[PDB]
């Protein structure tokens, strides 16, 4: 129930329209992802690196381990009875989160059977047939670059340089996964982890993973893009050094009867200054309830905007005044930069603030003029039909509303200052004028 | 198959040379080492050291610096190991042992059939 | 790091099931472990080539456990062709290479 | 109109003066990018990695186009005529912008021209002759690994396993471009984006992009650092798979009569605590008149201050007036911290809380006593020559100002608390009180 | 002195208690970086490429030592004497790294003996020998490359293509160089560079380095993750293109009668909506003090709280009170979201909003109600031994405190809005109130 | 220049086998493919495979899974073809072909002059 | 995937302009459609490699054109030498090629 | 070590060709580049050109643009000067040298000991 | 860029130092500047490699400085074997290679 035609007045310009939807209802599937290559065909000259390197990532790998032991204990078969007294401290998130990694025991029992299997793969991407009708794939971490680069060139160099290489690999390649896996998991119960993050163990190759993994939908774009694809760690395995993950496909729905509108401001000339109003620029109407939105964690598309959330949030009774036709109380702040815009354009009606631009009709070659009690102009083809900003022609169209809009004036609010320090400064002052107004009243 | 075939057995006395032999077939030679075995009286084993097969560079134990020597002559894929200063001490039986090695764990899958010295 | 084994020589009956050891001077790591058999006349072969893994073409009835410095090896049934030499070996880099003393088995 | 004598009081000690300066009169080249790679040496074991690659790059590079075709169809020479019914919704930024894209439509026909030699070209870096007076230069993305490593390795290895080597360096080039080329470029139309962003079509190479056409600035650093060299994209080809691109070059103009002036602030004690004083840090001067600025989207140097826009902000009125001497208005915070600075060097002078730290001076080995109505002690060579601050030995110069600084005192403002949890607190307890004093009104 | 049982009502419920600790007593080591590659054994087709890349690489060399050669010239000994007056404007930090700086001349000359053998190295790594008793590790930026992949390929391509290899690698190199030391390095004097930083300039590969200079701490992973070990330019070299390095190593020290409590936020109902309480999630008490802590530049860890810097601020009266048992002086928030926490557990006792979420008892099958005048339920195994909360069976414990705690209520505070836009509109309608206020009362 | 040439015409009786040639010579042999085309009584044009000229690996289409076979001589640069229990359907005219790829479309460029077989 | 060529004969006259025709019984995309021509007593040789792109060497007198499943070959002035027998092709992959069935051209 | 052996005096009429050889020995041969350095009447030195040693390419100066043309022999590893059509002012002395390059600076190591040739 | 070496001809005692002079017609880099000696019937050897950086074997009591345009060669103390020929050369990259004209040493 917004006043479109009042808030033109004060400098907000409607813009599109789109739609509001959230992800729902995953599927899941199951990889495994091995972080030791092989150097079988090279193994006369590679050194003690290797055993380095089993030192440097078995302290790595035991945390999440002993982080992951505590629900395993815990949790069983009674439709799953826990023991909240073992636990002692958790959160609804974390609840969940076991529950689902329960439900993953069957499946991750199964996988375990082909140990030696697994352990003696020797390329990049290996498919194994774990029943008669499902099938498990195996990503390798380094496997490509040993089978390219060094094995041919082993009879060309002395191996001196090549366990260099080697061990220059290994360390950059623990370099680039320290920053995901490291203290920063304290929580790996939880499944908010996204692919992106995950991928950092293969390189950050998740194109090659959901590549193979066979995607079939055609939102998969925005669901990439929104956050949408997540993953979870249900086994670590010491001894072989692999891991297992479970990924999450949703699918997105769109709320009924919600939508979101977007206004565009322009400056207007008040007294002898130029000023802005600060409002919204995107709300959100539900039913026939306003409310903000944090449109920062969302995705901004030409037609709706995709989330993973609800991200609503209150707004105050006196914005909401304002929005519906109120704009005796809608605050505004003084401008003293030279980048503001000036005009817009809506449904090819032109609003533009004419004394600080030049404006002239290009079909009489004569200036239009902006009196002083005037903040805006509306200009459409009734009056100017082709009008020039500049270096810019245009055509306009009709104007749907009141035949007096140049005719009427509107009321404004107060001036504000939206710094900090300001905000600092502006409470203090008013707290010592209630201070010695209570003084007084006393 | 994979195989490895020794020189038979040799009688020496003391203050002579001794030269033996390691042919190997049924597989990549330039691929995996060449290790060396001692085993004496008492049943008793000890290792001695190992040749690589890509550069020829060989390395030997604490007890085994002075007197033994490995070659290798690839043409054909065979490696020697030659001793001198013979000694009834050094009267034992030598094997020949391949190198495994994949990332986790170190083996020596197949052997010899030995050969046997006496010096008198 | 010399590796001592007790059982010199050991007499079992068909179907009776052993256990011999394998003791070690300092610390060694579960992945270091190995067990070789030697028949009279033959090379040795591998037998097992960590704490608990089988070789290939084990039989299943060679069981291996231990840590720290006490390892132990045991055979749930023994046959007619189990009379062999068995030894324990320790080896975590080319120069750290160490065999045992060898534990001979007969048949009554 | 600083008092600069006052504010230093205050613990606000001068620093570096600095001068203002922003872009402008930019030049313009043209670029090609090549997105495929040429396989024509490799081709009889490549596969159907190609085919699939084609797929999945045509429905990313398919929503550009059809972004830009809108602008496309409606704008035509007439100084040059639009059609605003037709593009219904649009803002001052994106009509400026649509102008130029029409202005660049000459070179881009001429290009095309030469679509066969774009196609046929097979090395990372070409330079082609559009016309005997200017040259075209043309970028591959992928070129350099195949020539380099993929075709000498071809004869040494089965090509069973360089089909995966090629698929695996295809899908780690395509996780790049989703960031910047993605859903994310949802207006292609405007021209803000720095040639850093563009470079990952490239690799992240820009330096090559800018060595190849020949820079010929000395204010290429600051510039480069500054996000002042931007780039447009003018034209998409679905069949040959390659982009045109539009470079700027400004030029930096300094602006007359500003400048910016810097504070250290140093705690000072009051009453039994120590206290620091909370004013921006950067203040703007131009003219006469004082407001404020957000350096933090500019780069600062030694000498002046690089920025993209004008960033002057409004300040309140009673900020105004404290940096002109008025010392009770400017508010303080307590200090609980331990890691706070607490004396500071100008013109040779220093000014120290000597309360919470150890002064004596060198030449006399004797201490310096601050008494408990004074908030600092200023020290200079007239005194004291030579002083030491724990394990530092310090030669000082002579102060230019009133000889009686360390015998005249001033006045303190009220304390406040910044804490964003504190907002809050303290806007409810105003209320409550003010509405109490309202009801004994009544 | 916190009063959970009350703080329970609310909806805050008390988690995880972790200790306090500071970094402190570095250690010191030297290392020397080498800017340029070896190409003795492919110098027949190098082209031109060095010259310009020398001739690229002495411009963005040059300022750092001309800032560096600042502190040289007025530093000598006499335990430090420096001339303030030549200085001018400087800060204790400042003065502090200049003295760091100056300790370092002794090493700095001795290590400079070695020219000649530093630029003859051609490995990546390179031990050399600066006295009987120290060694200095030389590393080289890009000879891992040149010695594997280019000289072994020089005889079977035409080396135009290796000429423009080695190029595309050099301006790679300098894109990712000049993001560290560029323009952005204004003050190269201080020492609070972190290490991930300065391994920019061997290609970010950092583990290298610290696996080279042999670390023996077993806290090194949380030492690396807080941002704990820096480093410092000491010299540089315009002529062999080499810098020299000096890392702190710190000691990780517990502070004595300190720890942070941590609180879980749970959704409540007052009237006929559910609301949360604005608090801090995070209170830092020390001796008997309270006060706020921003824990976002510090790590979390399961056990304890590591920072670099002590973070403590203040806190205003009204939090303090509203923590020691006056709930109504507490404010809270509406809720609009459907994605928020409604239950929690802690010691094996459960608290739930059971108006918006199903509450009934496993053991004798019958519901658990709530009443309009409860904002909360305690739930433990006196009266429900094992609930279910949906899809989970949960075991509870006992709960000790007061036997009566769902019989008696508690008061209540006032509502509050965090939008910056609604904070700007409650200043501007208290502004109003209190001006209208005064008006009346002259 | 590129240059392909194939063998005479010939004649053979039902039951016996042929062996057809084709000597390529211009261009780099191991840069590229040879297809193989069946031009049948009536005009008809169909496609039998390839051979990959850097392993030998041969591909047959599903009417020629039986009695065809391909295989090379690098040294000469040949290819040739084989057919085995000819039958009277036989009598066509067979073809060489050299395969172009560049990354955007195939193409057959140069062809052979074509070789006769009649069975009677 | 079979390709119909509907005209089986033609006749022209020196300097008229002729359109031949190619069916398909599946969608064919625009990117794997050729044509080719042959004359007696020689082998075939490429004339249009795409819907639309010309040969090296062919003259630009030949237009082809098409979408979809039926596409077209158009020539604007016959000639002498145009004699020939042309086929469309498809080829989306070493295993899925075909050819069509050939349009003969005879001269008045 | 490192030895540079160069032909002996040779004496033409005008009209006449010369060719003058360079053997190199003790260092890899094509590691590094070939210069050639005359010497004319007043001690005066002027650079002629290089020859690049992997691919064979030579290069000349402003000056030697027409009678004078480089030439390599890679099994011998020697190098070769050849002038057409002399005349009177090709009276000099010529030196083969080395040329050493590491990134830093550019030097001529090793020197020839020089080849004099005499025109009447 | 012709470069100019002042001394034509110079004559020393045994233990006097001397300095010899390069001039240059353009500015020339301090790192394109090398200096050469020649004795009779043999040929050129390096004596400076930089503007100041020695050679390998060469004693240290020969010291080069300059810069800009103008440039010069110093010893400190010469013997009987000093009697050479000195040449000053720039060399910034194959094309630009110039020799000085030289200078001739005699000993009283
Ligand atoms: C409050 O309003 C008065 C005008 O009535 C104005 O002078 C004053 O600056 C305002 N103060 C704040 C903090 O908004
Ligand atoms: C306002 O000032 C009073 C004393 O005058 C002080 O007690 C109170 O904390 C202050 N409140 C705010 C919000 O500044």
């Amino acid at each position: 129930i917004l006043h479109y035609e009042k808030l033109s007045k004060i400098g907000l310009v409607k813009g599109v329209t789109r739609k509001y939807k959230i992800k729902s209802n995953p599927l899941t599937k199951d990889i495994v992802i091995k972080m030791i290559p092989n150097v079988s065909n090279m193994s006369q000259c590679t050194g003690s690196v290797m055993e380095n390197y089993k030192t440097r990532l078995n302290g790595i790998l035991t945390p999440i381990k002993g982080a992951l032991e505590i629900y395993k204990n815990n949790t069983h078969d009674c439709g799953v009875c826990m023991a909240g007294v073992a636990i002692g401290i958790a959160t609804a998130a974390q609840i969940t989160a076991g529950v689902a990694l329960y439900e993953a025991m069957k499946n991750a029992d199964n996988i375990n059977k082909l140990k030696s299997s697994i352990e003696s793969t020797n390329e990049a991407v290996v498919k194994l047939q774990e029943t008669a009708e499902k099938t498990v794939y195996v990503f390798t971490a380094l496997q490509d670059y040993i089978n390219t680069n060094l094995v041919p060139t082993i009879d060309k160099i002395p191996c001196k340089q090549t366990e260099l290489s080697l061990d220059l690999a290994l360390s950059k390649y623990l370099s680039d996964l320290l920053f995901v896996f490291g203290p920063n998991l304290q929580d790996p119960v939880s499944n908010s982890m996204t692919i992106q993050a995950i991928s950092q163990a293969f390189g950050g190759n998740y194109e090659t993973l959901l590549r193979t993994l066979g995607y079939a939908t055609e939102d998969f774009d925005d669901l990439l893009e929104s956050d949408s694809i997540t993953g979870q760690i249900i086994y670590v395995d010491l001894s072989s050094y692999y891991i297992i993950v479970r990924v999450y496909f949703p699918i997105l729905t769109e709320i009924q009867q919600a939508y979101i509108q977007e206004l565009l401001p322009v400056s207007f000339n008040n007294d002898n200054s130029e000023w802005i109003s600060i409002v919204p620029n995107f709300i959100l109407v539900r039913n026939t309830l306003i409310s903000n939105i944090e449109i920062g964690f969302c995705l901004i598309t030409k037609r709706s905007v995709i989330c993973n959330q609800d991200y609503a949030t209150p707004m105050t009774n006196n914005m909401r005044e304002c929005l519906t036709g109120s704009t005796e109380k809608c605050p505004r702040e003084l401008v003293v930069s030279s980048h503001v815009p000036r005009f817009a354009l809506s449904n090819g009606v032109l609003f533009a603030n004419c004394i600080s631009v030049t404006c002239q009709c290009q079909t009489t070659g004569r200036a239009i003029s902006q009196s002083g009690e005037q903040t805006l102009l509306m200009i459409d083809n009734t009056t100017c039909p082709t009008a020039v900003l500049g270096n810019v022609i245009i055509s306009l169209g009709k104007y749907l509303g009141s035949v007096n809009y140049n005719s009427e004036g509107i009321a404004i609010g107060p001036p504000v200052f939206t710094d900090k320090v300001d905000i600092s400064s502006q409470i203090s002052s008013m707290n010592q004028s209630l201070q010695q107004s209570k003084d007084y009243i006393k | 198959q994979i195989q490895l075939v020794q020189s038979g057995p040799e009688l020496k006395k003391p203050g002579e040379t001794v030269k033996i032999s390691c042919k190997a077939s049924g597989y990549t030679f330039r691929n995996y080492g060449v290790n060396w075995v001692k085993q004496g009286p008492g049943k008793d084993l000890k290792w001695m050291g190992w040749i690589n097969t890509l550069n020829g560079e060989p390395t030997y134990a604490d007890d085994f610096k002075r007197r033994f020597a490995f070659s290798l002559e690839t043409s054909a894929t065979t490696a020697f190991l030659q001793i001198n200063n013979l000694k009834n001490e050094d009267t034992a039986t030598y094997f020949c042992a391949r190198t495994f090695y994949d990332g986790y764990y170190y083996a020596m899958d197949y052997w010899g059939q030995g050969t046997s010295v006496t010096v008198s | 790091n010399v590796l001592t084994q007790s059982p010199t020589i050991m007499a079992a009956s068909l179907g009776q099931k052993v256990t011999m050891t394998c003791s070690a001077n300092s610390s060694v790591s579960s992945s270091y472990l190995h067990w070789y058999h030697q028949k009279s006349g033959a090379s040795p072969k591998p037998l097992i080539h960590r704490t608990s893994n089988l070789a290939s073409g084990v039989p299943a009835r060679f069981i291996g456990s231990g840590s720290g410095t006490s390892f132990s090896l045991t055979i749930s049934s023994v046959e007619a062709e189990d009379d062999a030499t068995y030894y324990c070996q320790q080896w975590s880099g080319y120069p750290f290479i160490t065999f045992g003393s060898g534990t001979k088995l007969e048949i009554k």
